[PDB]
């Protein structure tokens, strides 16, 4: 039944509303871990060491948290950025936290004939070796995008919950095997 | 002309490899500035903002312990001292190499 | 009816005529451009994207008929960078929900190798370097099939594989007089640009042919190397299917292991797994934990002075 292979989560993208307008000039100047160039990009780029993540803080009070390895780590990191903003004098709240994207990876430990997969599963496969070495597999159930490499290494992305990464990998494994 | 011309990407923009002491100096910038890469990119005259950010993201992977130490080890930010020290480090080490 | 659509459809037809494509191709490519234009995101796109789109529609048409047109050929004709072409091509394939067949290797071998100027003598092509076009194409195709069977094609740009195979076919057809000529010298006289990965494909193909040579007792005894194996390529290709199967442990009936070169690179570290952590996102956040991310009044003054 199961492959015995568990995809490892490599990246989580989450969003949260701090529920108040923010002065990014103030945040940039008074935080240590902030980067702000409004002429280049309209948001503050903030980093914390644990969980090792990056946040994009917008003047609207909305925030994007990237880089966490678990949904719990993404929430703890998002709460820490919210606490940094609060200490900077803003009445920040922690509203509508939501995981938006999850990236997983694994190795099936056998080589994959991408040129063969693009023939049997043409309607889901996009294999362009003139642009990229991996086959782009757009699974419909669950709606996950997989990057399949000749080495057997697989990248899974577009998931909202952990189970969608696992479901897509369990679906692709027999297709890749035989 | 031909209909079989080789397809290669051309928008590649070159960055010089980081000298062991140019790296030591990069970690000095995380101690003085923190993680504001544009300001650090101003401390390095021949390094762009992206070059600082990619260096940070490489060091983050391979030598995580050094990124964490340079940030926890806060240091007075002296722009002038960094400029003179960087000009000398990039000169002296290049000479000894 | 749109002025930019009429201009685009005219450009689609002009590109097909310049490429000397069969008459049925123009209509299919025009239909894709019209379909593309029904999306508001394409209608409001920059004129540069509408220029690349002309190429995407013609390339998709060629791919569906196994006409071996490369993205590099289209980029040259459209004065487009490959990454500029990549974003429009990937977008329109997703947008129109199209199944795009792969580049047809057998057809690319024929078109690309016919461009090699080695079929007539000239001041730059001496008599001993002149080869029969059909003999050359047939051996190059066999070497491309070998590279494909031994995992040298998958995920790589197909053209450098054909360059390495065409060179090896050419050398093996007259080994005594052509073994001194390098890949770079060969592409220069044939008047074909040398793709950088072609040298790597060559070395991989020679390594594969050497493993095969170990499966023939009368070749195994000659202790062949990447130079001495060239005169036996004809012999090796005569029994390529059989020799590949025998030389490699990995293969089904329905020390050497047939694997892609990126699996045998053998790095000292393979996928350093993220550490297992099951920490809840509900744990207390102390004031000291947060305060380390804040600048002191002195740090604010020292930053302000530096700005």
């Amino acid at each position: 039944g199961p492959s015995g292979i568990v995809p490892q989560l490599q990246n989580i993208v989450s969003t949260v509303n701090l529920g108040c307008k923010l002065d990014l000039k103030t945040i940039a100047l008074r935080a240590r871990n902030a980067e702000y160039n409004p002429k280049r990009f309209a948001a503050v780029i903030m980093r914390i060491r644990e969980p090792r993540t990056t946040a994009l803080i917008f003047s609207s009070g909305k925030m994007v948290c990237t880089g966490a390895k678990s949904e719990e780590q993404s929430r703890l990191a998002a709460r820490k950025y919210a606490r940094v903003v609060q200490k900077l004098g803003f009445p920040a709240k922690f509203l509508d936290f939501k995981i938006q994207n999850m990236v997983g990876s694994c190795d099936v430990k056998f080589p994959i004939r991408l040129e063969g997969l693009v023939l049997t599963h043409q309607q889901f496969s996009s294999y362009e070796p003139e642009l990229f070495p991996g086959l782009i597999y757009r699974m419909i159930k669950p709606r996950i995008v997989l990057l399949i490499f000749v080495s057997g290494k697989v990248v899974l992305t577009g998931a909202k919950v952990r189970a969608e990464i696992y479901e897509a990998f369990e679906n692709i494994y027999p297709i890749l095997k035989g | 002309g031909s209909t079989t011309t080789y397809s290669s990407f051309r928008k590649n923009y070159y960055s010089k490899p980081w000298s062991n002491k140019e790296t030591d100096m990069f970690f000095l910038a995380i101690s003085m500035v923190g993680t504001d890469f544009s300001m650090i990119g101003q401390l390095f005259p021949h390094r762009a903002r992206i070059e600082i950010k990619n260096k940070f993201k490489r060091e983050e992977k391979t030598n995580g312990w050094r990124i964490d130490k340079a940030f926890q080890e806060k240091r007075p930010f002296d722009f002038d001292f960094f400029a003179h020290l960087l000009q000398k480090v990039l000169a002296e080490e290049e000479k000894r190499k | 009816v749109s002025r930019s659509q009429q201009r685009g459809l005219r450009r689609v037809r002009d590109l097909c005529r310049v490429l000397q494509l069969p008459p049925t191709f123009e209509d299919t490519a025009v239909a894709y451009y019209q379909q593309a234009y029904r999306h508001s995101g394409i209608r409001a796109a920059r004129l540069q994207k509408k220029e690349v789109l002309v190429g995407c529609c013609v390339l998709i048409t060629c791919r569906q008929h196994n006409w071996p047109l490369t993205m590099g050929a289209i980029c040259t004709l459209l004065y487009a960078d490959l990454d500029v072409f990549s974003s429009t091509y990937m977008q329109i394939v997703k947008l129109l929900g199209l199944d795009v067949p792969s580049l047809c290797l057998a057809e690319l071998v024929k078109t690309y190798c016919s461009s090699f100027k080695l079929f007539q003598a000239s001041p730059s092509v001496p008599a001993k370097y002149v080869e029969d076009k059909e003999k050359m194409l047939s051996r190059t195709m066999q070497l491309v099939e070998l590279a494909n069977e031994t995992w040298l094609v998958t995920g790589r740009h197909p053209l450098p594989v054909i360059t390495a195979a065409t060179f090896l076919a050419w050398q093996s057809l007259q080994p005594a007089d052509r073994l001194s000529c390098s890949l770079a010298r060969f592409c220069k006289l044939a008047n074909v640009d040398l793709p950088y990965p072609a040298s790597s494909r060559l070395q991989e193909l020679l390594a594969v042919l050497l493993r095969m040579a170990e499966q023939l007792a009368w070749l195994r005894v000659l202790r062949l190397d990447k130079r001495s194996v060239v005169k036996h390529i004809g012999d090796l290709l005569q029994h390529r299917q059989s020799l590949v199967r025998s030389a490699f442990r990995d293969g089904t009936a329905e020390p050497a292991l047939l694997l892609p070169p990126c699996m045998l690179k053998s790095p000292k570290r393979i996928c350093p797994v993220p550490p297992v952590s099951t920490v809840t996102g509900d744990e207390n956040i102390s004031d000291s934990e947060i305060e380390q991310y804040l600048r002191t009044p002195q740090e604010v003054r020292d930053f302000q002075r530096a700005q």
